[PDB]
């Protein structure tokens, strides 16, 4: 009877547009509106918009800021949805459905659905991720790391731009191909830019902080000629305040193995708020690993232990490192747990 | 240094009209007959996005209504016809000199529009629910605004597509079994499955049709109640850890006891200090019943000051479990 | 033709909605020839569908109202075509202010066409 046949899965690059069809059959196509729905695992169902096959009228959810275009071909009974400038966030199962109505919209509902269409939007090759603290006391020191991916530091140049909240961008400086460093004349005194090409890391070090330094900090790669800033990181928010924190970084202690199974671990103590992440040997060691739920202490702070059981013969031969990362304090430390 | 000044600072333009933004450089931006002046578009909470390079050359993706003009000192960016998605803050940037600078920026806003009616938020409870064949179940759905009786219910089986069950809060769709039932008007709504069948184990969503944009609830996932992870008996491997010298500098001392991979759950752990049983100064944490062997693991942390730790010598952990013929003690001497 | 306008008005009650509350000159409140009446009816409907197709008071705020508005306009445009098809000329003055809800004027008109249809049947 009534059917809606959707087009096959799509693998898209970012910026490249995508177009899916929905072919109606078994009824007068022009009698009901066709609606498009988005489904991502984290979220649930989201209404994109609708189109009237009788005249091509279109209504779209403001959330798709002229991103989605809806069209029909009544000659082939086909509804289309074109997504322009797709990003990772646009990866989902897109359904088309018909809003069947009775007694001139007395009752109207999504009775028939298409099988959905998986649209996978590929992650951009060039990536820049900033990491730095949140809260810094006035007179302190803020250090930020930009972690470049999908390109070499030995050829490309990186800029440090900052934006105070509700204010405009301010160029801090840049580090060339190459080695060459340039700074801003109003900040040269307390600005230090460096890079570690082997680990694809670019640093920033601003000594003697003041409340004026309160800004989002970005790093931006220079493209080919005229060498404008084509790629940017999402930025790291930095607040210079005497304000009492609010969030506490953990201290990671070793749970040293004993003098044929052996156990060792890490005691992640005094951290706020939750959650803390623990991995072993940068994710290599998974077997016998036990990361225990946190415990709220009398101090109001949290504690947890992570353990691993290994053969007794691997002790002293195999190096055991635990990787702890507390995001709401930017705390990220690796502790080596070795015999005693 | 080249100082970039931008005019206007804020701009209120009607949807479909022309927006024109100026930029004035303090010195010449031209070098080898090329103007090193770029335009960026920045939206709230988002990084700046390069729009135009070298005064007028558009970037791969930027629509045609966006354009730039000028040379040396005077530059212009124009949007015609201004769209809703163009409401953003734009910046000009010179890279002519060695030390790059940015213009103040211009905030393009839109006026003469029917403001912004909030979306109707749909909330479902519980998020999930364990169930058995025969049970009578009632799922809840709430609207942040009156939706009259404009409410549908969908069933979505894992890996499958949404299926309409009920429309207009209480009307059953043709072919839907009578064991499904709906109720509500206004803001509070319910779905009832009487004598729940194996087929009925799914995620259930509600959807309002009072207003555009149509909105759905987050869902209620039904999960089957299992006969339990039936395992034999596994005694814990138990380990004791003394407070690390690193922690001893800090002023505190933590003794850890690990009861590794045991079944069943039931287990008593006791801290003994110089053969004296302790109470209230310890915290047990347990892992989830293991995916592979269906066992549990536990940690017990004995917390005391560096002072109280120093005066005593033998620190022990006593463990009672079904799988052990008599209690295990793991000990150390400081 | 008269059989066709009866067919359009068969689905009149289904079209009694939000927008049918607004006013229209009741060209039945104030006796002229049948062609004069059809011409004045066809004029008032056209005047209405062209003045309220984008009116906020007609579109309403609910989803049901969005759809019912659209369908009303379609219904009126259709009705107007049937009426012009019976009006002859396009020149007639609307020399009266006597307002009526659109709902009333349509019921009034439906009664009038039903009388005419039952007068031409044996």
């Amino acid at each position: 009877a009534v059917q809606l046949q959707q087009s096959g899965p799509e693998l898209v690059k970012p910026g490249a547009s995508v177009k899916i069809s929905c072919k109606a059959s078994g009824y007068s196509f022009t009698s009901y509106w066709i609606h498009w729905i988005k489904q991502r695992p984290g979220q649930g169902l989201e209404w994109i918009g609708m189109i009237d096959p009788s005249d091509g009228e279109t209504r779209l959810n403001q959330r798709f800021q002229g991103r989605a275009t809806l069209t029909v071909d009544e000659s082939t009974s086909t509804a289309y949805m074109q997504l322009r400038s797709p990003t990772s966030e646009d990866s989902a199962v897109y359904y088309c459905t018909r809003l069947k109505e009775y007694g001139n919209y007395d009752s109207f509902y999504f009775d028939v659905w298409g099988a959905g269409t998986l649209v996978t939007v590929s992650s951009s090759e060039v990536q820049l991720k900033e990491s730095g603290p949140g809260l810094v006391a006035p007179g302190g020191s803020l250090s930020i790391t930009c972690t470049v991916s999908g390109f070499s530091l030995t050829d490309s140049s990186i800029n440090w731009v900052r934006q105070p909240p509700g204010k405009g961008l301010e160029w801090l400086g840049m580090i060339w191909g190459d080695g060459r460093i340039d700074y801003a004349d109003a900040l040269k005194s307390r600005l230090s830019i460096s890079k570690d090409s082997s680990k694809s890391q670019v640093f920033l070090e601003m000594t003697s902080l003041r409340t004026d330094d309160t800004a989002t900090y970005y790093c931006a790669r220079d493209g080919y000629f005229p060498y404008a800033m084509d790629f940017w990181g999402q930025g790291t928010s930095v607040t210079v305040s005497s304000r009492t924190s609010a969030t506490k970084g953990p201290s990671v202690f070793p749970l040293a193995p004993s003098s044929g199974t052996a156990a060792l671990g890490c005691l992640v103590k005094d951290y706020f708020p939750e959650p803390v992440t623990v991995s072993w040997n940068s994710g290599a060691l998974t077997s016998g690993v036990h990361t225990f739920p946190a415990v709220l202490q009398s101090s109001g702070l949290y504690s947890l232990s992570s353990v691993v059981t290994v053969p007794s013969s691997s002790l002293g031969t195999q190096t055991y490192i635990c990787n702890v990362n507390h995001k709401p304090s930017n705390t990220k430390v690796d502790k080596k747990v070795e015999p005693k | 240094d080249i100082v970039l000044t931008q005019s206007p600072a804020s701009l209120a333009v009607s949807l479909g009209q022309r927006a024109t933004i100026s930029c004035r450089a303090s010195e010449s931006v031209d070098s080898y007959g090329q103007s090193y002046m770029h335009w960026y578009q920045q939206k709230a909470g988002q990084p700046p996005k390069l729009l135009i390079y070298l005064a007028s050359n558009l970037e791969s993706g930027v629509p045609a209504r966006f354009s730039g003009s000028g040379s040396r000192t005077d530059f212009t960016l124009t949007i015609d016809p201004v769209q809703a998605e163009d409401a953003a803050t734009y910046y000009c940037q010179q890279n002519a000199e060695d030390s790059r600078t940015f213009g103040g920026g211009t905030k393009l806003e839109i006026k003469g529009q029917p403001k912004a009616a909030p979306d109707i938020q749909m909330t479902q409870s519980p998020a999930s629910l364990s169930v058995s064949v025969g049970d009578t179940i009632t799922l809840t759905c709430h609207a942040s605004q009156n939706i009259d009786v404009w409410l549908s219910w969908f069933q979505q089986k894992p890996g499958n597509i949404p299926k309409l069950l009920i429309y207009k809060a209480s009307n059953l769709h043709t072919g839907v079994p009578s064991r499904f039932s709906g109720s509500g008007s206004g803001t509070g709504f319910t779905l009832t499955i009487s004598s729940l069948q194996p087929e009925d184990i799914a995620t259930y969503y509600c959807q309002q049709a009072h207003s555009y944009p149509f909105t759905f609830g987050g869902g209620t996932k039904l999960e089957i109640k299992t006969k339990g992870p039936s395992r034999t008996v596994a005694a814990p491997s138990v380990f004791i850890f003394p407070p690390s010298d690193e922690q001893l500098k800090s002023g505190t001392a933590s003794v850890v006891c690990l009861l590794n991979n045991f079944y069943p759950r039931e287990a008593k752990v006791q801290w003994k200090v110089d053969n004296a049983l302790q109470s209230g100064n310890s915290q047990e944490s347990v892992t989830e019943q293991d995916s592979k062997d269906s066992t549990y693991s536990l940690s017990s942390t004995l917390t005391l000051s560096k002072a109280d730790y120093e005066k005593h010598k033998v620190y022990a952990c006593e463990v009672t479990h079904q799988g052990l013929s008599s209690p295990v003690t793991m000990s150390f001497n400081r | 033709t008269l059989q066709e306008i009866i067919k359009t008005l068969n689905s009149l009650t289904e079209q009694k909605t939000l927008c049918t509350e607004l006013t229209v000159t009741d060209i039945f409140a104030a006796n002229t020839t049948e062609k004069e009446t059809f011409c004045r009816a066809a004029t008032v409907l056209r005047q209405f569908y062209s003045h309220h197709e984008k009116d906020t008071r007609c579109l309403g705020a609910t989803a049901q109202q969005f759809h019912r508005h659209k369908q009303l306009i379609r219904f009126l445009k259709r009705l107007d075509r049937n009426l012009w098809g019976l009006a002859g000329l396009n020149s007639c003055p609307v020399k009266e202010a006597n307002q009526s809800t659109l709902e009333n004027f349509l019921e009034r008109l439906k009664t009038i066409m039903r009388e005419k249809y039952s007068k031409c049947s044996s």
